[PDB]
């Protein structure tokens, strides 16, 4: 069922829908929340937002990062003037099933490919229910962060292989994501040892330890890349994460923001709890039409499902090559203060990825990027044709949360500026 | 992504949330020494709590043991080492009715590994002895989902399976009393639990 959640604060005088879209022939109930552009919903593009985890709700991005309202300590919504629905209608989807308000009694997904099949179905049902967001020829984008670095490329491929789809895909955005493990795992040491724009956070003995185990880890990742099997990918995940991520984590430092200490829940940001409490209120659940009893930011079971299935180290980056070769614009952005999906690693796989214009791209010189809204030199860009890599200054794992204005400048210059920063 | 660093803690959390430490292992202090990767087919991996369609868990699955000297009385890998692989359902006929609690699905013994400390290895099936042949999930329609738990035990040095207590039959592992199985049997045979994985299956 679909509902009108306007009675809640969130975004007054902007139509929106919440509810479920079902694939009952598989017992899958996808919860979503839609917000129209605060400008012209008939002209402005549509954006699908996805958080990572894997197993975390997209409502996090809504209330905590880039949606129309955030939530105060008193559980009252506070309007966000820099919401991404300023010049685009946005869709927040809880996926895979059983994440957030999305649920499923029987089935369950363990890898990205399978999740891709499900999202494609959801989108078909969606644009079927709301032809208004396609009829007028609006562009449609898919944006997400973190582990969505796995989702997006695979997801985009899934939808582009269907010739009978009832909508189009204009471009995809990926912030601080994990996309090419083999390359990215090479930059945790330099990022944690004073070579990523921040003072070292690990004692020398540790940085060296990380260097020694690097080879073994990479070899294991390569092995997973070659066989794409549990036997090879799961061990690779265990060895590398313990060798390259564990040291940093043991210092109590925030894996999402190298300048902070991890404090609070399983996600290091105490405030996330506030939105969890807001979404669990009796009147909010009802107004939204939730069919699930208790809401949680992330579902750690599906998180472990992906882990123990070997999805973490798969070579999904190869999908990016296909997409780029087909001229699909792609924006890979990363805040330079994040650690677990740092900008060094993201610039690295982006500089060596093979594709028809990999030569002209590698040649391009990085230049300064001035945010339109703030007029500040907010980062360093590097782009050629339809491939762009953006380093965002003073941004952690969740860019919009640290630099909301510059973040809005980025998405708008992309969505409205012809996919070129 | 914060939770994907420590596979040990991740394992404990899963065992707790799904009552594997109390209903089956009977030890809330249990610490895994490694992780047990189990798979029926490339599309049917058992990944700590995922759901699998019954028909996919029809034949015997493949196993792999990854030891990581860090996730740690303590288990120190050696060459003489012989292992026992168990599969049990503590939700038989259901998560509530335990008339047959702990239904024995599989018990393989005298298994050896093909093979700062770290290694991933499969088992050498050759000289092993199956005390209880494999039988896939077959939960009663409507009983709800059942927990299918795989457990890897290290056998005491020098003692083969011909010396372990007999297993009358499957329901209750032939102990007669309800809610009894791997825990009871593993203790009276001095087996050392080393790892565990599990999945859910249901018949609607
Ligand atoms: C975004 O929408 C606002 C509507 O108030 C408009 O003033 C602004 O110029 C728009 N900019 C775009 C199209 O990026
Ligand atoms: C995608 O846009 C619509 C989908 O509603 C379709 O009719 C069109 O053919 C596609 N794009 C084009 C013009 O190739
Ligand atoms: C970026 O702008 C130019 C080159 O793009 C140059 O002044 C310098 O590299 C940067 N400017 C700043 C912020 O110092």
């Amino acid at each position: 069922k679909i509902k009108d959640p306007k009675i809640l604060g969130i975004d007054p005088n902007v139509t929106q829908y919440t509810g479920y879209l079902d694939v009952e022939d598989e017992d899958k109930h996808f919860f979503f929340w839609t917000f129209e552009s605060r400008n012209d919903p008939a002209k402005d593009p549509v954006i699908l937002w996805l958080n990572g985890g894997p197993g975390c709700s997209s409502l996090t991005g809504l209330f905590f990062e880039l949606g129309p309202s955030s939530i105060g300590p008193d559980l009252k919504p506070i309007g966000n003037p820099y919401s991404w629905n300023s010049n685009a209608t946005v869709i927040f989807l809880d996926q895979p099933v059983n994440v957030g308000f999305s649920y499923s009694g029987s089935s369950g997904v363990s890898n990205t490919v399978a999740a891709g099949k499900d999202v494609y179905n959801f989108l078909e049902l969606f644009f079927d229910q709301f032809p208004e967001y396609v009829n007028k020829g609006q562009d449609f984008h898919i944006a997400g962060e973190s582990y969505a670095g796995h989702y997006i490329p695979v997801f985009a491929s899934e939808i582009l292989s269907h010739k009978d789809r009832n909508f189009n895909l204009t471009s995809v955005l990926i912030g601080n994501g994990l996309t090419d493990p083999l390359t990215q795992y090479n930059y945790y040491e330099p990022m944690a040892c004073g070579e990523g724009g921040e003072p070292s956070v690990l004692p020398s003995e540790e940085c060296s330890a990380m260097e020694d185990s690097l080879e073994r880890c990479l070899g294991l990742i390569e092995s997973c890349y070659d066989s794409q099997s549990v036997w090879s990918c799961v061990p690779a995940t265990i060895y590398c994460n313990n060798a390259q991520l564990a040291p940093y984590q043991r210092t109590g430092r925030n894996v999402y923001d190298i300048r902070k200490d991890c404090e609070g829940g399983n996600l290091c940001y105490p405030t996330l709890q506030d939105i969890d409490d807001y979404l669990n209120q009796d009147y909010v659940k009802e107004a939204v039409g939730a069919e699930v009893d208790h809401y949680e930011s992330c579902n750690f079971d599906i998180n472990r499902n992906f882990l123990f299935a070997g999805d973490w180290m798969k070579p999904y980056h190869t999908a990016v090559t296909d997409l780029l070769n087909q001229d699909l614009p792609i924006l890979v952005y990363a805040g330079d203060k994040d650690f677990i999906c740092n900008w060094l690693g993201n610039k690295a796989w982006t500089d060596v990825l093979p594709w028809k214009y990999d030569e002209e791209f590698a040649s391009q010189k990085v230049r300064n990027w001035t945010a339109s809204i703030t007029d500040e030199v907010a980062g360093e860009v590097k782009s050629y044709k339809h491939f762009t890599y953006l380093r965002v200054f003073n941004g952690g794992h969740m860019v919009p949360f640290d630099v909301p204005e510059n973040a809005l400048s980025m998405v708008n210059e992309w969505i409205h500026g012809g996919f070129s920063l | 992504m914060n939770q994907a660093i420590d596979f040990a803690q991740a394992s404990i959390d899963s065992y707790k949330k799904h009552g594997i430490l109390e209903d089956v292992i009977h030890d809330t202090s249990f610490q895994p020494s490694g992780i047990l990767a189990v798979e029926y087919s490339s599309s049917a991996p058992v990944a700590m709590g995922n759901t699998l369609p019954t028909e996919k868990a029809r034949s015997k699955p493949q196993f792999q043991f990854t030891f990581n000297k860090q996730m740690q009385n303590a288990y120190v890998p050696q060459d003489d080492d012989l292992f026992t692989l168990v599969m049990t359902d503590p939700d038989a006929p259901s998560k509530t009715d335990h008339k047959w609690s702990e239904f024995c699905h599989l018990v393989e013994c005298d298994l050896k590994l093909l093979n700062t400390e770290f290694f991933a290895s499969e088992f050498n099936t050759k000289g092993s002895n199956t005390l209880i042949e494999y039988m896939g999930p077959a939960p009663p329609k409507g009983s709800g989902p059942h927990r299918y738990v795989f457990l890897l035990y290290k056998q005491p040095k020098g003692v083969d399976s011909s010396k372990f207590s007999k297993i009358k039959d499957r329901p209750n592992w032939g102990y007669g009393t309800p809610a009894t199985g791997v825990g009871k049997w593993a203790k009276e045979n001095n087996l050392q639990l080393v790892a565990s994985n599990f999945f859910y299956a249901e018949t609607k």
